This record gives C-alpha cells, structure tokens and sequence, in this order.
C-alpha cells in the first residue's frame, strides 16, 4: 500500500493506511486523454455563459422575487471555476507527488478546493429550492416584492449555512476525499458511504422539494389563466413568465436526475469493482468491472454536473 | 377605478383638493400604484409613486408639492395637490403594477381644469 499512515491515519480500503493508485485508477488511459480536452472545453465555456449573467446582474421595478437566481448563477460560476483546475495549472498538485500522495485528509493540498467546491454545489441547489419557495409566495399567497424580501434574512441563513454545516461536518473523523486526474477535490470519489449518505441524499431531498412546491405554484396559477376572465390581453402574455419557468425548471432538473442517476449506479456499481480488484489488484490487472460506462456514464457525470447552471442564461435571455 | 372629482379646477385651489383610486378587480399583490398626467400632450407622464408603504417618489419637475398615501386593505392610492396653479391641467389616470409578471393596471376618467 502506497501508504502507511498519514504522513483516522490515511486508512482507504479497509485498512490501517492504504491508498488506490493514481493512474488506471479505475479506467482506461485513453479517455483520460480526451477528457483532458473536453472536460475544459464543456466547462470553460459554461463558466463563460454563466459569468455574462453575473455581468448583467451587477447592471423592472423590484428584483425581490428573481433575487436568488443572481446567487445560482453566482454559486455555480464558481463551480465552474474550480473545475476549470481540469487543465489550468497543467499540473496535478491535488494528486500529489510521491507528501499525502493520493489526497491529503487534513493537509492542504486538497482541502483548499473540496471546501469551496461541495460548498457552492450544496449552495446553488439551495438557492433554486428556495427560488421555488420565493415563487410559491407570491403564486398561491397573497405576498409581495418587499414582502417576500423581508425574510432574505432567513433565506441567506439557510441558504449560506446548510452547506456551511455540510462542510464543517467534513473534518478529522469524517470523510474528504481526492480526486481523479481529471478531478479536483471532492468528497466521495473513491467511498460509498460517503457518496450515499452526505452527497447523494441533500440532492435527492432537494430536487423533491422543489417539485413540490414547484408544481404547486405552476398548478397554483393554472387556477388563474382561466377560470376568471376580464382581461384576456394577459393570456400569453403572462404566458411567458409560465413558460419561461417550465423551461427553466427543466433544463435545471433535466441535470440534477441524471447526476442523481448516476450515483445510484456508482452506489450499485463500485461493490463490484472492489470485490474484483482482489482479481486485478495483487497484480497489475462481477466478470469485468466497467464497460462502454468508461466514459458514456461518468463522462455524462460531470457534463450534468457543470450544466445544471445553464438554465441562468436561457432566463436572462427571455426578459429583454 | 378612479372617480372623476372635478369642476373645472377652481375655475380661474379653494383650500386644497384630492384624488383618489381604488382597485376592487385584483388578482396579484399590487406592488407600484400611482398616477399619470397627459398636458394633453405628445406624452403621459409621472406623478407619484408608492411602492407599498415605503419608497415615494414625486415628479422630478413637482417634487415638493403635493402628497399620496395608500390603504392596503381597500387597494386604495390617493393624491392630495396642495398649492395647485394651472399647468397641473391633465387627464389623470390611476396606474397599478405587479412586478414580477409584469402586469400594468390603468384606470379612465378623470380630469383636473386649472
């Protein structure tokens, strides 16, 4: 094992110490090349799509009731930033040399990018559960711009301080974790426990939410549209702001399904690539471990998990 | 609604005089009420505003001239014009906004002289 203690220790794989091996970590060299392209070029660009937004925002009567779209955009510009360490320093600090080789738990060489990575994720999916709650007020309520605007406090607290109670969380007895080559810090990558508990599920409670009250502030204006009729010119017209949050709430939970899809493949799925590494490891290589996924699944993977911030640009694009 | 509280103006105020709107017909919080004039002229222009008790705003050229107020639970916006002299001669018209949907309420029929 690559370790021995963590010069918790650095304990991995059912072990005093231990650690996976950087490279072939769990696929083939090739894809990691193609990944070394496109990982940037996907991300980039939607970091340079998602930043535009911020630009504008920084620039009708009220933005009480829009308001936690500009910190979505926010969190997840962010996301994309620090993927953007996919090729930015052309080096691999985060898999660092042979120093806590594979991923330093408490040592700097990783947590500088996990705390502000897990923390705008957890962040921006709170922001879009509590811009559902921000139009259920003010879609079956009877509340307003300034109204709904005086609890941004309460909004802010828990906006701000789930992920800071999610990240605090992740200290000496609890789980950091490393990164692929094309990866940056992040909890969960190589544990399933950790993925299950304290990633998967916030997601899953989250999306829930959001339907709910979602649907029931959509269904809520459905009892509006018709079933008073005085002043028609309003009937697409106010289409727009109907169809413009379907629109956006797909392209956002289009994203949060696949990833969420994803770990529960990963959750089904790594059991197998352990149980035969007893038969790949102790040497350098059920009946295989992964297929045509090597790339299909995982690549998707981080597709959805960097376009989950798109939705910003086709909002701003359809109020002007 | 809006109600036409006219005589001519004065006919060259007395001792004061005021407006009054009021919205009965009403789906979604009414965030932005106030009142328009038209010399008549090429354009319709800006009075007061009231954004739901707080945030009034007068006219850049009237400022420091009349009043408004507002009720919330009857959607009613007033407009006192105190030290009134002609060029306030306008048909006035009620506005109401919900902001977020983007839907402008105005009203019809009412009148000032002099």
């Amino acid at each position: 094992c690559p370790r021995e203690l963590k010069i918790l220790g650095y304990s991995f794989l059912h072990v005093r110490d231990c650690s996976p091996p950087c490279p072939n970590m769990y696929f083939r060299r090739e894809e990691l090349s193609f990944a070394r392209y496109f990982i940037g070029l996907i991300s980039i660009i939607c970091l340079s799509a998602t930043l535009f937004t911020f630009l504008t925002f920084l620039i009708t009567r009220f933005r009480y009731p829009e308001r936690p779209i500009i910190f979505y955009a926010v969190c997840y510009m962010m996301v994309s930033l620090i993927f953007f360490i996919g090729f930015l320093l052309e080096d691999r600090v985060a898999c660092n040399a042979s120093s806590t080789v594979t991923q330093g738990s408490h040592n700097k060489a990783c947590t500088m990018l996990f705390m502000i990575l897990y923390f705008f994720t957890m962040a921006g999916s709170v922001w879009w559960v509590i811009l559902t709650i921000t139009w259920f007020l003010a879609a079956v309520p009877k509340w307003g711009s300034e109204a709904i605007e005086k609890k941004a406090l309460l909004f802010h607290a828990s906006a701000w301080g789930i992920p800071g109670t999610l990240t605090i969380i992740l200290l000496a007895m609890n789980k950091i974790e490393g990164d692929n080559i094309s990866g940056v810090c992040f909890v969960g990558l190589y544990d399933v426990d950790a993925l299950r508990y304290f990633v998967l599920a916030p997601l899953c409670l989250y999306v829930v939410v959001g339907v709910s009250l979602l649907l029931a502030g959509i269904i809520s204006l459905n009892r509006v549209r018709i079933e008073i009729p005085l002043e028609k010119e309003n009937q697409d017209k106010l289409v727009k702001f109907m169809i413009r949050i379907g629109v956006f709430s797909i392209l956002y939970l289009v994203p949060l399904l696949v990833v969420i899809g994803c770990y529960f493949y990963e959750q089904a799925y790594r059991g197998i690539w352990e149980t035969t590494w007893i038969q790949e490891r102790c040497r350098e290589y059920q009946v295989t471990q992964m297929s045509r996924p090597d790339l299909i699944l995982f690549l998707m993977k981080y597709l959805m998990a960097l376009i989950v911030g798109i939705p910003s640009v086709f909002w701003v694009g359809s109020k002007k | 609604q809006v109600q036409l509280v006219e005589s001519g103006g004065g006919l060259v105020s007395g001792d004061s005089l005021r407006l009054s709107c009021t919205a009965s017909g009403r789906i979604f919080n009414l965030d932005v009420m106030g009142w328009y004039r038209q010399a008549p002229g090429k354009r319709r222009e800006l009075v007061a505003d009231i954004t739901s008790g707080g945030k009034i705003n007068y006219a850049d050229s009237v400022k420091g001239r009349f009043t408004i107020s507002r009720d919330n639970t009857k959607d009613t916006v007033y407009l006192q014009m105190n030290s009134l002299k002609p060029e306030d001669t306008a048909v006035y018209y009620c506005n109401a906004e919900v902001e977020w949907l983007d839907m402008d309420y105005w009203g019809k029929g009412t009148q000032v002289t002099v």
